[PDB]
């Protein structure tokens, strides 16, 4: 009743970085209200996402609780990479989620993101995500 | 949207009906020069956004600090302090989303005297007071009522 | 034998009942004369 | 005292953004406008 599947999810998130797997990697923890994605609004979208993510988050039960479990991916990457701007405004577009049915999510990223990545020394940079009817919440880790 | 209740004045008839719910369309004129912005639904909106922003920043610094209180607490039982304490940071995070919106789509004229009950009840919802089609009167077929 | 007194008229008079009751603002002073808490026409819908 | 912060700098941007809705309005009558509309800011100051 009390712990729903939501509570297992973020609290097992930030078990995975209570000083276990963070010991030498650049952490990003971003929270998206479901409320702030304005599903509808196709300037949001098309800058921001690809046609991969628009094509899973569309046919998902919850669109806006989907949208939002992306877009913290995109900006738990943004800071767990360590850089502050990836030139003039965020297109985020670059840095994209694969979100595999019934799979952990891959982090694949493209463009000007990517050099700046392989530039600071990353490897590999694993996403965690948990959404629902309220918060969004996601955690990333960037190891060499 | 409204409901309400009112009494009249000083008496010697308890059949007599009175004026007293005209309370519901009270409001202040002496300073009706420039529209309020508290009635414009974009500003209310606006107002939210910002408020949401905040509190999105406000639950990462609780996760921030929930983390650095983990650590202190032996690895073997520290899944029940995190199921426990991220539940806890999920209803203060609800609380103040609704609080929010309570005081800029629900409430937003209950410490407003220049907006009537009967205006704010509508204006939730965007409709003005030229949209109050129909009212159903008690209609006793009494001269006095 | 005067703990109960009732009042014979309301503190506004038929006059300014409906400008009173839309009034949120409107309260009630002491009257100079009669020496009783009445709303008088001035502080109804008054700038101050 | 967290949240009173936010209060306090929402009330700022909120000054700031009234002098520069204040100087469109012709100044002979902008005296109205700010009485109006300092009263709507101290409102939702309290409220929050």
């Amino acid at each position: 009743s009390y712990i729903n599947a939501n509570t297992i999810e973020t609290a097992k998130m930030i078990e995975n970085m209570t000083k276990e797997k963070v010991s030498n990697g650049g952490v990003g923890v971003d929270v998206e209200l479901i409320t702030s994605i304005n599903v509808e609004n196709d300037t949001f979208i098309e800058r921001n996402f690809t046609p991969q993510e628009i094509e899973y988050c569309s046919a998902q039960p919850s669109v806006q609780s989907s949208f939002a479990g992306t877009w913290s991916a995109k900006e738990a990457v943004f800071k767990s990479l360590g850089v502050k701007s990836l030139g003039g405004g965020a297109a985020l577009k670059d840095i994209e989620i694969v979100r595999v049915n019934k799979n952990a999510p891959a982090v694949e990223l493209h463009g000007n993101a990517k050099k700046a990545a392989e530039e600071a020394g990353v490897t590999d940079v694993k996403v965690s995500i948990s959404h629902d009817d309220l918060q969004a919440v996601a955690v990333a880790v960037s190891t060499k | 949207a409204m409901a309400a209740t009112a009494t009249d004045k000083i008496g010697r008839s308890v059949p007599a009906p009175g004026k007293g719910i005209l309370t519901t369309a009270r409001e202040h004129h002496s300073s009706v020069k420039y529209a309020s912005p508290n009635l414009n639904m974009k500003y209310r909106k606006r107002q939210l956004v910002t408020r949401e922003a905040q509190i999105k920043d406000w639950v990462e610094n609780e996760l921030e600090a929930l983390k650095l209180e983990a650590e202190e607490i032996p690895s073997e039982d520290q899944n029940e302090f995190l199921l426990e304490r991220t539940r806890e940071i999920h209803n203060e995070a609800e609380s103040q989303l609704r609080a929010a919106q309570q005081q800029w789509g629900n409430d937003f004229y209950k410490r407003d005297p220049r907006i009537a009950p009967l205006r704010g009840a509508l204006a939730t919802y965007g409709l003005t007071i030229d949209d109050l089609g129909v009212a159903s009167f008690h209609g006793t077929s009494t001269k006095a009522n | 034998n005067k703990l109960f007194v009732s009042k014979e008229h309301a503190p506004y008079t038929d006059e300014l009942e409906e400008d009173v009751y839309l009034d949120p603002l409107a309260r009630v002073s002491k009257d100079k004369k009669s020496g009783s808490l009445t709303f008088n026409s001035k502080n109804i819908q008054s700038k101050d």
